RNA sequence: UGGAGAGUUUGAUCCUGGCUCAGGGUGAACGCUGGCGGCGUGCCUAAGACAUGCAAGUCGUGCGGGCCGCGGGGUUUUACUCCGUGGUCAGCGGCGGACGGGUGAGUAACGCGUGGGUGACCUACCCGGAAGAGGGGGACAACCCGGGGAAACUCGGGCUAAUCCCCCAUGUGGACCCGCCCCUUGGGGUGUGUCCAAAGGGCUUUGCCCGCUUCCGGAUGGGCCCGCGUCCCAUCAGCUAGUUGGUGGGGUAAUGGCCCACCAAGGCGACGACGGGUAGCCGGUCUGAGAGGAUGGCCGGCCACAGGGGCACUGAGACACGGGCCCCACUCCUACGGGAGGCAGCAGUUAGGAAUCUUCCGCAAUGGGCGCAAGCCUGACGGAGCGACGCCGCUUGGAGGAAGAAGCCCUUCGGGGUGUAAACUCCUGAACCCGGGACGAAACCCCCGACGAGGGGACUGACGGUACCGGGGUAAUAGCGCCGGCCAACUCCGUGCCAGCAGCCGCGGUAAUACGGAGGGCGCGAGCGUUACCCGGAUUCACUGGGCGUAAAGGG
RNA sequence: AGGGGCGUCGUUCAAUUGGUAGAGCACCGGUCUCCAAAACCGGGUGUUGGGAGUUCGAGUCUCUCCGCCCCUGCCA
């Protein structure tokens, strides 16, 4: 099904992800859906970790299971928080 | 599917030498089909193996008969000692003299005579006779002959026996048990050298096989210290310049062995390596240590006919060929001044411009031939280019 | 690797007597200070007017000597000053200057430049706080550039600190010859940079 | 040597045989009525239909018919013997058929 | 077309061709590389060896 | 924000015009030389053939057993081995093996690109909504036993469990036929008839979690169709019978001659049909002032293929890379009657070739399949290894130091040059030695809160004792091209149309900046040259941007 | 690794009568010429593939090496 995962974008020992609404199916860093936020795993730079509100929300209204350690991220930014 | 292998009892090279058409050739075919039963898992010189219960066992079988020297000649050096045989029928032939003399000029220290063909023209003196002759001419060319294990047996019965059953113990035979008589008092008399596991690695190329689905793999009896998996090393000998690649694999016998040292004929794969890339000759040595050479000098000590050597003498300009080592190269030979007509029985230094590049190195020894005759011996000294 | 050899053989060859020896190649025998024609058997005779091209090579080679670069290093510079908006001539001497071997020199610290690339090369000097011992880094406007911890006690950093006893630095850098700071204020200049070379004739160098 | 898949093999087999067997009934069902649709046999027509009808959408249960390739089937059936029946006949038993 | 002075290429050596024609040699279209296979370097060749395949020699 | 020309036809000139060169580029290869690191990148040929190992599995919270360790002996012992039990071997059943990974052979085509259509359709698992999950029957494995066989396996007899199979019911609804209304290609409503559902599993148990069934909708992924665009040869000019259309059938998820009857004679073509050659297409990449030209390797998208070829089965999905059948070729086993097998998966071998890598480390991360979960599998992937193959960074020392050693080479016998270069003197300290030493990793999960939000806790690092950091610390690599002109750089000897150079013009016939060596210089530097190929220069196919009286060029 | 062949001036070809090595061109000097061609004078220019072996001496008869063609060899 539809999912909210992790593309690995820059070079070696520099990981850098894309948190993206993929297929299932596809292939790590191939074409996604539609990118929603981004996330560095060495927090270099004050904005280490940035995620689309409306978006991603948007997505789970709709069935989209996010991935374990990716979930950690869209909580990390408030997701699901209801308040 | 490969089987390991585990050392125990202490190595050692052997072979056997004597008569086209005698003997050899067929008690190797009978050692081994013996000590296969009181024992787990067990024109071209064929190295064959066989273990006892006191020692392991090489055995380099060549052919023997004339033409084949220089294919001979090599295992020659890569053993220990030689079973010299002989048949009871003939006698000291061409051949069992040729073979002898050869296996004094190429090192080989000790020799264990066995009586083959016993089966053969019941004679009080002929079974006597020939072990008198044995020694006449053994020390004729300076052996112990007066004090040589010579045993006495048929191996073409001897081995009849074990093809109707494998299993076949101690004297159940009575004629498999003079192999086990020859088998027994050889692990006796000759001894083991000293196999020094500090030299920097070095042993020499004598065949070259293509192991489908592993690459080219060099056999050869190590000369010094010790390789295992991982290990880098150099092809030093022959061809444009000295490759460079790793050892990937080393095996006794076609049964992975572990570390090889000095005194084994293992078998090395060399980590992508064409087989055109290498060849007899070479030498498979610790990355820096020694070189590829041309010219050099030496102590060479040129024989006299009293010894089969020449009996005219060669001048400035003469082309033989030299064994360093399991190969034979030529060259020409240009002495200091004057020192012209070197005759038979000279210590003269000249120097040699071998047309093939060769692992030279101050302090190796070699041998000169021409005409299939051992003109001389030698070492060299300082090494020109 | 940064050409290292007889240098006052540039001195002499480009004719504009050049400064890759800071002492000497700034006394009474630069080399040029005695033969200020080029090296060689030959070196001294008549000169057929220079090619076209011979200007052009040489007005290029003079401005890369003087900084000790190397030509793939020059080149890619020059490139990059094209792309940049704004003459390319000033540009370019621009970040020719914000280099720090260079900025080492244009602060004192070294005699030479040959010999502030030795200096960064071997930590002495220092960026905002870290250190660098990449000549290739080029400083930006509003760092300053201090010398190391362990190397305020070495020989040599006391003679060249010494000199700045008085001596003045360009409108475009500062310093504390206590402190030994100062601050890359602003890029250089054409002007501010008197250096015997035209760019728009090595900017033509470029070209065919 | 070999893998497990080998189970997806026997199983092949076997359901391949479960639905070949529900397809030739449908299809010998299928004829026998509409073999009747035109000599007359409204009656027993529309009977026989009536069931073929019902392996049809039975077999569409599984993986048989997969999906609406049965209510294609049913049309043709139920359109085959009405359109025979009309050749002299009155649709007799209220079977599938419906006025 | 075999390059320097003397050569020790006989009928029956493996050279490896290249592009490089010879102006005068109405069909020769082709150089021969020199210090690959059959073909060995030039001796003494001192100035341009990087083409003419001999070796560096050590001054010695 | 962007455009450079030169050499060469003549005794000389101008023009025309070809050839050639300076620039950039490459999955490169060859020569000489070679120190470090980072990020890249590496069979371009035989889509040749391949040893070996590993690349796809998982669920006992679907089900019955074998078997072993064990609560404690069931009866009282070792009887019914019941049950408790975490494991384990298959079997049955389910989901996944259709994705991920490889290759470019084929294909000039709706294959691809682009924009659209589907009243002509499909979509497992995932979301939201609606209604249900009531009765009953049955089989085949496993296992037991008998049998054939070299093997691979196979056959018979008989037990038995399910979320396996089947019958009846409930019909929220849905399917179908005919009718009607709306709407307009087969969509939406409605009425009569007919036909169709389903499975239990675990707990901490009248409730939750995981499933099941039918229907409507969302998501995502797709099939089919369409307009326009897509190489060379016209010395290839005519092509076509399922051919072109029709009617009625078969077929499919669905349109369609897709397939088939029968009827009609059509359909296509210089706007290039047909045929031949070549080729996977694109984003992009190189070059270019631009317009263009060339290209399509790594990365991403699509297509095609899986030893050659044909075909179905299972299934939401394949006519299926590590599934099946068959023919053929090749490999292998055979007890000769029949067996096993496919690296264009990751490593590795061999062949061919100018040439292209380790039979590695780890699932720690990211992503995937199965699972309630723990967790399991994952040659995807994250890394390490080899190769200057490429780019970027760094080193081989910095400062001193003679009207200037030696040697070497020139020399108008004074001298000149290599040369501040060295030697030599202070000097910082690549390497290396010692200690310290990561980020990548915070959630699945445990607990309070309801297993919601939120708060807290713990395990986990292959690369690695590597990066990086402190301290200690030796002066410690240089080559290659070129020096007639284009084109930066000149002198001596040897040689004597020889030997040789050579991109073009052209150099060598005894004084050769053009051969060879030497000294000297220029260019660049861990590299520098060579060969091959693309663009440029070439307004030399000219749209931008040319021409035809006599230079090629007006058709009689 | 082991069989068998060929190899002669610079070249194409002889001495299978074992007695220093023979012919055509090619070419080399002498004259002419700036240098060649032509012309006239006059020339054997030789690693008998190498190096050793017998012989009073070897292209020839023995070996052992070199390069090449050929036929079989060759999985630690
Ligand atoms: C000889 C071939 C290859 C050699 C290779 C190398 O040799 C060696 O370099 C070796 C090192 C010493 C070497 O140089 N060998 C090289 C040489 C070494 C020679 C050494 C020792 C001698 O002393 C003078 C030694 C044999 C000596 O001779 C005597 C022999 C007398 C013979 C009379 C002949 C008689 C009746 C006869 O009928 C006869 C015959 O049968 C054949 C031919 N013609 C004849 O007429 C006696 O027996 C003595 O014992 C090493 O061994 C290397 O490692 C190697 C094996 C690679
Ligand atoms: N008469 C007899 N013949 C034997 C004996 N041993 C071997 N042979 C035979 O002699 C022939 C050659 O034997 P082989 O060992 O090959 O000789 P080698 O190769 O020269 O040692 C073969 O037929 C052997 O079987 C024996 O003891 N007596
Ligand atoms: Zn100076």
């Amino acid at each position: 099904m539809v999912k909210i995962r992790l593309a690995r974008f820059g070079s070696k020992h520099n990981p850098h992800y894309r948190i993206v609404v993929t297929d299932a199916r596809r292939k790590r860093d191939g074409k996604y859906i539609e990118k929603i936020g981004y996330y560095d795993p060495r927090k270099t730079t004050p904005d280490w970790l940035k995620v689309d509100v409306e978006r991603a929300r948007y997505w789970l209204s709709v069935g989209a299971q996010p991935t374990d350690t990716a979930r950690r991220l869209l909580r990390q930014a408030g997701v699901f928080r209801q308040e | 599917a490969k089987g390991e292998f585990i050392r125990t009892k202490p190595h050692v090279n052997v072979g056997t030498i004597g008569h086209v058409d005698h003997g050899k050739t067929t008690l190797t075919a009978a050692l081994t089909y013996v000590a296969a039963a009181e024992n787990p898992n067990v024109i071209n010189t064929a190295h064959v193996e066989y273990e006892t219960a006191k020692r392991h066992y090489s055995h380099v079988d060549c052919p023997g008969h004339a033409d084949y020297i220089k294919n001979m000649i090599t295992g020659a050096a890569q053993m220990d000692g030689a079973i010299l045989v002989v048949s009871a029928a003939d006698g000291p032939m061409p051949q069992t003299r040729e073979h002898i003399l050869l296996a004094r000029q190429v090192g080989v220290p000790y020799i264990v005579v066995f009586m083959n063909k016993v089966d053969m023209v019941d004679d009080p003196e002929l079974l006597d006779l020939v072990e008198m002759e044995v020694r006449d001419l053994l020390n004729q060319y300076e052996f112990p002959g007066d004090e040589v294990p010579v045993i006495r047996g048929s191996a073409l019965l001897a081995l009849e026996q074990m093809h109707r059953n494998p299993k076949t113990r101690r004297g159940e035979n009575e004629w498999v048990d003079k192999i086990w008589e020859l088998l027994d008092a050889i692990d006796e008399y000759i001894p083991t050298p000293v196999r020094d596991v500090d030299k920097p690695f070095l042993m020499p190329v004598e065949d070259v096989f293509t192991i489908t689905g592993r690459g080219t793999v060099a056999t050869g009896r190590i000369e010094r210290g010790k390789v295992k998996v991982g290990d880098e090393v150099e092809i030093v000998g022959l061809a444009p310049e000295t490759r460079k690649t790793v050892v990937t694999g080393v095996e006794m016998h076609r049964k992975t062995l572990q570390e090889g040292i000095a005194g084994d004929n293992v078998g090395v794969l060399l980590r992508g390596v064409s087989r055109e890339e290498v060849e007899r000759g070479q030498v498979l040595a610790k990355p820096g240590s020694i070189t590829p050479h041309t010219k050099f000098e030496a102590s060479v000590y040129v024989l006299k006919k009293e010894e089969g050597g020449r009996h005219t003498g060669f001048f400035s300009g003469y082309r033989p060929q030299f064994y360093f080592r399991t190969t034979d190269v030529t060259g020409v030979v240009q002495l200091p001044p004057g020192v012209e007509m070197v005759m038979p029985g000279d210590n003269v230094t000249f120097t040699v411009e071998l047309i093939k590049p060769v692992a030279l190195e101050e302090g190796l020894r070699f041998a000169i031939r021409e005409g299939g005759r051992t003109v001389g011996a030698g070492v060299v000294t300082k090494i020109l280019e | 690797g940064r050409y290292i050899g007889p240098v006052c053989r540039l001195c002499r060859r480009e004719g504009v007597k050049l400064y890759l020896k800071g002492e000497r190649c700034y006394s009474p025998k630069c080399a040029m200070e005695r033969r200020p024609y080029p090296p060689g058997q030959h070196g001294q005779k008549r000169a057929r007017r220079p090619s076209d091209y011979a200007v052009r090579l040489r007005e290029k080679q003079k401005l890369r000597r003087i900084y000790g670069i190397s030509e793939r290093q020059f080149r890619n510079l020059f490139e990059e000053a094209s792309k940049k908006k704004g003459v390319t001539g000033s540009v370019f001497l621009g970040l020719l200057e914000s280099r720090l071997d260079n900025v080492v020199y244009r602060l004192g610290f070294a005699v030479s430049r040959r010999q502030a690339r030795q200096l960064v090369r071997h930590g002495h000097i220092t960026v905002n706080g870290r250190r660098v011992d990449l000549p290739s880094y080029r400083v930006r406007p509003g760092d300053e550039i201090a010398v190391a911890e362990k190397s305020r006690n070495l020989e040599l950093i006391r003679q060249n600190l010494e000199a700045m006893k008085g001596r003045k630095v360009g409108p475009w850098l500062s310093l504390d010859v206590e402190g030994m700071k100062g601050k890359f204020l602003r890029l250089p200049d054409r002007e501010d940079l008197a250096l015997p070379v035209n760019e728009q004739l090595v900017i033509e160098f470029y070209s065919r | 040597r070999n893998l497990s898949a080998l189970k997806r093999h026997r199983q092949s087999l076997k359901r391949r045989l479960r639905n070949k067997a529900k397809k030739s009934a449908i299809k010998t069902l299928s004829k026998k009525a509409i073999q009747l649709a035109q000599e007359g046999k409204a009656e027993e027509a529309l009977k026989i239909m009536r069931k073929a009808e019902s392996l049809i959408d039975k077999a569409a249960k599984g993986s048989t018919l997969h999906k609406n390739a049965a209510a294609r089937r049913k049309s043709r059936l139920m359109r085959k013997v009405r359109q025979l029946l009309e050749a002299a006949g009155a649709p007799l038993i209220g079977g599938g058929l419906s006025a | 077309y075999i390059p320097g002075e003397g050569h020790n290429l006989q009928e029956h050596s493996v050279v490896l061709i290249r592009g490089g024609r010879v102006k005068d040699l109405p069909g020769v279209r082709y150089h021969i590389v020199r210090g690959v296979y059959d073909a060995a370097g030039v001796k003494d060749r001192k100035k341009s060896r990087s083409k003419y395949g001999t070796k560096k020699p050590k001054e010695a």
